[PDB]
């Protein structure tokens, strides 16, 4: 019972 | 005019001491770098043009060359980490920050875009953009009474750049920067544009991906109800980040999970746990597994919303990763649940799919299933109904799987199967 845990080009 | 230039001609134009020739050559470079098929970024860098573009960023009396150079540098910074680094090494960060306050909206938007790329490279350049003082001018651009007055593309770009400022870990963004950004992020989370909403949810999901103190920073702003509302949206690009943020939040303390529950989140999970997009099902089942690891009253709220049958369904048929998340959810349920809750789980038909999953090759899911079965057997022991549970497991064909796992390579599976067979079979 334990909890478990970009870029852009301008065209 | 400025279409299909060679880097040689661009260099000759930029090297001339004629500002108009420089402007035309910079526009030609922008057009080269804005082409969809392999833009020649490395050639432009090797030509030594980044310092010239950075210098042009400061030509206040020639706004067109400011815009063209900002566009070219944006597209250079959109590439690999080495190319973004080449942009940063030219001194572009302070120049773009100075352009944020330009009276020309398209130049300011281009600077926002470029800073977004630079910060999106990673935590180092993110924190460096923050250190140069970008947050204040960025947020000042959104200091309007009604966001609807702003241009749609401008607002979307600002939101995306802020999301990149909230992005990445090891280290996470500075606490003071997060506190400075959060109010504008809440305001944007209440905006009506789908892309702005999606990027705001992504920012929130970044900010909630960390220790409970970061999650607490987020939840004290009162965003959980809006996140639940967006969780029930029709646009998948909105539901995905909203669901990620809700899952991150429920990875925290029991009180934060309870804030998620009180906002009505569970009512959405009948659809999420049956969503046709496998990613949504996986994320929702992981979120459920983290909710079932909470208090017994929270498990009871899961029961009251009729979600146990949906977990049985996901366990019976789904992508294997989703089925493994469901196995984890069942094991947490059985670990923290009351005897009544566990017998209810059994009455919903969990044993047969839980046993059919023992045929998998993954060892971790097998161990999780064996732990869940051990917990169920413990509840039955407290009820004196272990023989009925054993008969049920035998009719499903699970005893065969367990006695076969007695010959498993892993030590934990070996020992758990042997313990089960020695104590109940």
């Amino acid at each position: 019972a334990r909890k478990r845990s970009t870029k852009k080009l301008a065209y | 005019g400025t279409v299909n230039w060679s880097v040689e001609d661009i260099v000759k134009g930029i090297n001339s001491n004629n500002l108009e020739s420089q402007l035309q050559a910079t526009q030609a470079a922008r057009k080269l770098l804005s082409r969809e098929k392999q833009p020649p970024i490395d050639n432009i860098i090797r030509a030594g043009l980044i310092p010239k573009f950075v210098s042009f960023l400061g030509k206040t009396d020639c706004s067109p060359i400011q815009f063209e150079s900002a566009w070219a540098l944006t597209n250079i910074a959109s590439g690999t980490s080495e190319q973004t680094k080449a942009v940063v090494d030219g001194g572009a960060i302070p120049a773009f920050i100075s352009l944020l306050a330009s009276p020309h909206a398209h130049i300011s938007e281009q600077a926002v875009w470029a800073l977004g790329n630079i910060a999106g490279d990673g935590s180092a350049f993110r924190d460096l953009v923050i250190k140069h003082g970008a947050i204040d001018p960025l947020l000042a651009l959104l200091a309007v009474p009604d966001l609807s007055t702003l241009a749609c593309g401008y607002l979307r770009n600002l939101t995306w750049t802020l999301s990149n400022l909230c992005r990445n870990k090891n280290p996470a963004p500075p606490l003071d920067a997060v506190e400075q950004i959060l109010p504008t992020l809440v305001r944007l989370l209440h905006h009506n544009d789908p892309e702005v909403l999606a990027d705001s949810c992504w920012a929130i999901s970044y900010l909630t991906d960390g220790p409970n103190e970061r999650i607490e920073m987020v939840v004290k702003k009162g965003v959980v109800p809006q996140l639940v509302k967006l969780l029930g949206a029709t646009e998948l690009p909105i539901v995905t980040p909203a669901l990620r943020a809700i899952g991150n939040i429920v990875t925290g303390t029991d009180e934060q999970t309870q804030k998620v529950i009180d906002a009505g989140a569970l009512a959405v999970f009948p659809s999420l746990l049956t969503n046709p997009k496998t990613n949504i099902q996986k994320e929702a089942t992981w979120t459920m597994s983290n909710i079932t690891a909470g208090r017994q009253d929270q498990i009871q709220q899961v029961v009251n919303h009729g979600l146990v049958p949906f977990l049985v369904g996901v366990l019976s048929k789904a992508d294997f990763k989703t089925q493994k998340e469901a196995a984890w959810a069942i094991t947490n349920y059985t670990s923290g649940g009351t005897v009544e809750q566990i017998v209810y789980l059994v009455h919903c038909g969990i044993i047969e799919p839980l046993m059919n999953l023992l045929s998998a090759k993954d060892t971790k899911i097998i161990q999780v299933i064996l732990d869940a079965i051990s917990n169920i057997f413990q509840a039955a022991e407290k009820l004196g109904e272990t023989e009925k549970l054993s008969i049920m497991i035998e009719e499903c064909g699970g005893l065969d799987k367990i006695e076969a796992l007695q010959r498993h390579e892993n030590e934990s599976v070996y020992k758990a199967s042997l313990n089960l067979i020695e104590k109940y079979f």
